DNA sequence: CTGTGGATAACCGTATTACC
DNA sequence: GGTAATACGGTTATCCACAG
């Protein structure tokens, strides 16, 4: 049983039947064995640990008979980063251990994401959300996913070799363009052992990862200019009344709030985002005022979240203007415990003023900051000149 | 400028005058260079880079004239652990660059701890004579503040260490920072008062004095040792209190830990989320606590010692018995106190409807003191407390009829009754704790030892491993295989033997040489009136009992006062149902809310209380005007008020109240023993 | 655009529920002395509201508003004041409906609030431009 | 020399696009 | 061979007492 890290490794280890089930924890995202030098793919610690644990040998020296196990089961957390790891592992098996995937020995495990339910079509037919296996108790894990009686396992196979080498090499390939094309084509943005071809597993999975990482992480919304994490930050900060006109607040509280009520991800990512939002050599118009150490143009690390306090800035006030007055689409959160807005009122044009950057999958973004004045000039001009051509607009927005 | 960690290094590097001021950041706490040999002392990263960065050599190879700097300023945070570091470091420049210390080149920076908002800094007397924010560390200060208040020559104050009476300095660094705990403890007893306490030279002795005393006192009172009453350390009480305040209780949803931790660190506990989640987790592990205080969902550890899910994953919520730790906290039953920040008040102790300290235990490493108190059976503990309620004078042998010995949550076998007695008598004793084992006759004819309970706080993985380690090293013969068969519904370690192998021999060698059998040493220290005390079962049970007295009393007064208030209102509502149309025509007559109250009080002698009640009424109320229900209310009010008055007045009345409640808790939560006892 | 609109629809709907309530309040001051008495023997809050409706053509909004008035507010019986409120509300509801109906009043507002923001926050240029 | 539990402080592997 | 920013993982050394 390949598990994503030691937290989920706990539950795995407990809920398992020890007589025949093994647990190999992996420490993060697996390396991409398509994009990397064979120097790197050689040196990679987890790669080696797997090549020994499976004890059969890599690729050309691969001997199917020397497999210590009849089934090699992939068990990543139920979310999207899960599916992405599934993807990376799967391509590694396809590459340097092909006949394992060929014999149908590489199975994928099927954990539930929510409870009261798999997917999102069957849950709507009815509430906690398992953000990683480590908040599932061991009994639950065994019954739902590890018990050879009760469980359901996707069973991966190469059903048409030609039509496989393409897909792997496209979704995992060094070259971006074909990936972008594939995404633009297939990704619509709006059972005891079930078999599935590698083409369709890698298909649906990478589809999931790509779609989430584009829609809900890395790229900004063309209206408020925010990526989602930044949005939940400003919204939550403002909900707690942590505003420009009222005495800073230990960031380390704000972050717990954000993670528990809005942003189901590691503190790290959240605090880092909040701080960048406070750095005035990154942001043309800072949205967070922070007190204490928050970095330098030299890059010395900000004080950890225990130390520094923070509040919204005055102008962030205007990013949130009239939010209360039912002026923006809300939606439930990961819990279904609360509603969060999906876009802010934006009483100035943030996407141009503070800019954005900028890495997802198939798309990256770089939009440099601008003068709040000049952008507002151009905005007003365009309001009275729907058809304004770029050259006239540049009389207000020189660069 | 020596600074702890890189985040403080940031504020320093930015505030500094970059021409003549350097910054050396230091990972963590510094090695105690009077407690470890020169082996480790010289092989230490921070120490080494410190010797380097100063460039003049350690020990006898030290030259005052090759030193790269005029001043060596230790600028640590303003808090406890700051002070402890000022210590450790001061005792390194004394033990290894003594000429630096003697020549008057080691100074100590005095940054501030608080700041004001009007909208003025805080080093307790000018913060009063000038008319808050407690600085966790340097990195919470902005650079210009660091500069103007501590790093700038023209403005700063500095303490300047100088060795005055050499021999006395030597003696002091030896007591405080050395290996022998005894004189350090005597020093604390004799010097520390647990209740209640530009350039400017202080002596090594005095500086080391204040700094270590500050550390010692805080770390004893406010970290490591439990309260003799509720049996909790600050962090655990703050967890229970904050969780409970947030409504996160047994009878509701679970709730993502890292929110809880964020709040606890936002409002009560100014330390790392690390320590907080750690404590909260331990409170959820039924093999660490006898009666668990927090229920957690997900990977929350196991006896093998595997890490709990990192706090982003695991849901948690108070258990049910924890509620009984906090019952009546709302009825002004217990002393509150401002938190570090002044946003909120927090409890200094919990009501504690059951005797936690003896039931769950405590352990236990402070400075000068250290505590170790094994868990007990809730039933037995209550039984003793209840006997002692009727018998203040009771002797240990008698109480032991109810409190025979500890009851570990991990079961097993406890040998040593005279020593359980010794420990309940004095606070200190030694007892043996041995694993549960069956012998198993297998097919063929080979026997097999099956271990099914192990000693309290023994790592199961470590154990199994240290037994296979006995096998492959043939430290004794017999062991054919060692195999952990533990699972969902049991703890089973099968040590299978070879044919022809003395099973008694193998078992005994195992108890002797592995942790299949260990010693438990009682060392029962707790904080009893702000100072640590070593206590047997009696001052513990006593202390408990008097706590519950005080709690019950203040509770009964709160309820009684509440009752009185209500009675005094109904007394008004009835006598205004009479003069109703008159009082309505009078409030209508009046001009504005104050004239209406003043007039309700002049024209019919109502009180402020009764006035505000009547005027602040609603029109739909006037429909129902039945004085019989009010009279029944008034009557019940009176009988309650009376019985309250009785509890507050009559002593035996209150002690029976105590016993009834205690016997109620016992009935509800009583669980059978797990640890068998043997003499 | 969408924001200014929906915001305006919100502000209107609120102003109107208010307006409605104040008109109700004025009428309650008119027939004020038997409002009390009608409630006073009317079984309960519910039947008090029912009795206000099925007798005085009140609306449920005005009803729950009246019957849950604080007693100390029967002090303030000032009708002309409530009439002044009525004035302001009417003017607001006007303006707001103008914004929602005139897709040119709205855009002019948009310009107004944008330039407001400009005066509040505009700072000078920093990266200089060369071609 | 190891482990106990509440404190201090850091640390670095991986993915994704993009460009010398 | 480097960094950009939002994500996935995990790890180590110190103090303190007191045991073999
Ligand atoms: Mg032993
Ligand atoms: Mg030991």
């Amino acid at each position: 049983y390949l598990v994503e890290g030691d937290s989920a490794g706990g539950s795995a280890k407990q809920g398992r039947d020890r007589k025949f089930q093994a647990i190999l924890p992996l420490r993060g995202k697996v390396i991409n064995t398509a994009k990397a030098k064979m120097a790197d793919i050689l040196k990679n610690e987890e790669i080696n640990t797997m090549i020994y644990t499976i004890g059969a040998g890599v690729g050309a020296d691969f001997s199917i008979e020397d497999a210590n196990y009849d089934k090699i089961i992939i068990m990543t957390d139920a979310d999207t980063d899960g599916a992405h790891i599934q993807t990376l592992l799967l391509t590694f098996f396809y590459r340097y251990m092909r006949p394992l995937v060929e014999a149908g020995h590489v199975y994928i495990a099927l954990p539930p994401l929510y409870k009261m339910a798999w997917t999102d079509g069957e849950l709507e037919e009815l509430l906690q959300r398992y953000k990683g296996l480590g908040e599932m108790n061991a009994d639950q894990l065994w019954e739902t996913t590890m018990n050879p009686e009760t469980r359901t396992l996707i069973r991966v196979t190469i059903e048409d070799l030609a039509r496989a080498e393409r897909r792997v090499n496209v979704l995992m390939g060094d070259k971006v363009e074909p990936r972008r094309k594939w995404i633009e084509d297939n990704v619509k943005f709006t059972s005891n052992i079930q078999n599935m071809s590698l083409e369709d597993i890698m298909g649906e999975r990478f589809g999931r990862y790509s779609k989430y990482i584009i829609q809900d992480r890395a790229l900004p919304d063309i209206r408020d200019g925010l990526k989602p994490v930044q949005r939940r930050i400003l919204y939550s900060m403002n909900k707690d009344s942590n505003t420009f006109d009222k005495s800073y607040r230990k960031s380390a509280k704000s972050v717990g709030n954000i993670m528990g009520n809005f942003h189901p991800h590691g503190d790290s990512s959240i605090y880092d985002a909040m701080v960048r939002m406070s750095q005035n050599w990154k942001n043309r118009e800072i949205l967070v005022e922070m007190h204490g150490n928050n970095g330098s143009m030299d890059g010395d690390p900000p004080a950890a979240m225990r130390y520094t306090e923070a509040r919204l800035s005055e102008i962030a006030g205007y990013l949130l203007q009239d939010i209360e007055k039912k002026t923006v689409p809300f939606a439930w959160n990961f819990d279904d415990t609360e509603k969060e807005p999906t876009v802010l009122p934006a009483a100035f044009p943030n996407l141009l003023v503070n800019g954005s950057t900028g890495i997802s999958a198939g798309y990256a973004t770089d939009i440099p900051p601008h003068n709040l004045a000049e952008v507002i000039d151009a905005a007003v001009y365009m309001i009275d000149h729907p058809t304004a051509k770029i050259d006239k607009l540049m009389e207000f927005l020189p660069g | 400028y020596l600074v702890e960690g890189d985040s403080a290094g940031g504020s320093a590097k930015q505030g500094r005058d970059r021409k003549f001021q350097a910054i050396l950041p230091l990972r963590g706490k510094v090695i105690n260079t009077a407690k470890a040999k020169m082996a480790d002392i010289l092989k230490n990263e921070e120490i080494n880079t410190m010797i380097y960065t100063i460039g003049a050599g350690v020990g006898a190879d030290f030259s005052i004239e090759d030193a790269n700097y005029d001043k060596i300023i230790i600028m640590t945070d303003a808090d406890t652990d700051g002070a402890h570091i000022q210590t450790l470091l001061l005792t390194f420049f004394y033990r290894y660059m003594r000429p630096l210390v003697e020549a008057g080149h080691v100074y100590i920076a005095l940054p501030p701890l608080y700041k004001m908002s009007k909208g003025a800094y805080a080093w307790d007397g000018e913060l009063e004579e000038l008319r808050l924010q407690r600085y966790k560390g340097l990195g919470e200060m902005n650079a210009d503040q660091l500069w103007e208040t501590t790093m700038n020559p023209e403005t700063r104050t500095l303490i300047r260490v100088t060795i005055e009476d050499l021999a006395r300095a030597e003696r002091r660094v030896n007591v405080l920072m050395g290996d022998k705990v005894e004189p350090r403890r005597k020093w604390i007893e004799d010097n520390v008062k647990f209740t209640l306490e530009n350039i400017q030279n202080m002596s090594l002795e005095d500086i080391m004095g204040e700094r270590f005393g500050r550390y010692s006192k805080y770390i004893i009172q406010d970290r490591a040792l439990p309260d003799i009453r509720d049996g909790l350390k600050p962090v655990q009480r703050r967890i229970l209190y904050s969780m409970n305040k947030d409504s996160n209780t047994f009878d509701k949803s679970y709730r993502k830990s890292a929110k809880s931790v964020g709040n606890i660190m936002g409002n009560f506990h100014p330390h790392g989320d690390s320590s907080i989640y750690d404590a909260m987790v331990r409170m959820s592990q039924n093999w660490k606590n006898r009666e668990i205080l927090v229920e957690m969902h997900g990977n929350n550890g196991s006896m093998d010692g595997d890490p709990p899910a990192a706090m982003r994953y695991t849901e948690a919520r108070l258990s049910e018995i924890a509620g009984y730790l906090l019952q009546d906290i709302e009825k002004k039953t217990v002393p509150f106190a401002w938190n570090f920040d002044d946003t909120e008040k927090e409890p200094t102790v919990l009501p504690a409807a059951f005797p936690n300290l003896l039931v769950n235990g405590s352990t236990g490493i402070s400075a000068g003191y250290a505590t170790d108190i094994p868990p007990h059976n809730l039933a037995e503990v209550i039984d003793a407390a209840v006997y002692m309620i009727d018998h203040p004078t009771a002797k240990i042998d008698k109480l032991m009829e109810f409190l025979p010995g500890p009851d570990f949550p991990t079961g097993a076998i406890i040998q040593g009754r005279d020593e359980i007695k010794k420990a309940y008598e004095t606070g200190k004793g030694r007892v043996v704790v041995r694993s549960k084992t069956e012998i198993e006759k297998l097919k063929g004819g080979k026997e097999q030892i099956v271990i099914t309970e192990i000693p309290y706080e023994i790592n199961k993985a470590n154990l199994v491993k240290k037994i296979d380690d006995v096998r492959v090293n043939n430290k004794v013969a017999g062991i054919a295989e060692v195999r952990d068969e533990s699972d969902r519904d049991g703890l089973r370690i099968a040590i299978e033997l070879k044919k022809d192998a003395n099973t008694e021999l193998v078992l005994n060698y195992l108890f002797k040489y592995t942790d299949l059998q260990i010693n438990y040493n009682f060392n029962m220290v707790a904080i009893d009136n702000f100072t640590p005390r070593q206590v047997g079962i009696v001052p513990i049970l006593s202390s408990y009992i008097a706590h519950r007295r005080e709690v019950i009393l203040a509770r009964s007064r709160f309820d009684k006062e509440k009752a009185e208030k209500r009675l005094h209102i109904v007394e008004g509502l009835i006598r205004v149902i009479s003069i109703l149309d008159e009082v309505i025509a009078l409030i209508r007559a009046s001009e504005n809310k104050a004239d209406a109250k003043e007039n309700l009080k002049v024209s019919y002698d109502f009180t402020e209380e009764q006035a505000e009640a009547i005027v602040t009424l609603q029109l739909y109320r006037l429909t129902n005007t039945d004085v019989v229900v009010l009279q029944e209310e008034e009557a019940e009010l009176r009988e309650k008020i009376a019985m309250l008055a009785a509890i507050i007045g009559d002593e035996r009345t209150m002690y029976n109240l105590m016993k009834k409640e205690l016997r109620e808790v016992k009935k509800k939560f009583a669980t059978p023993r797990l640890s068998s006892l043997e003499d």
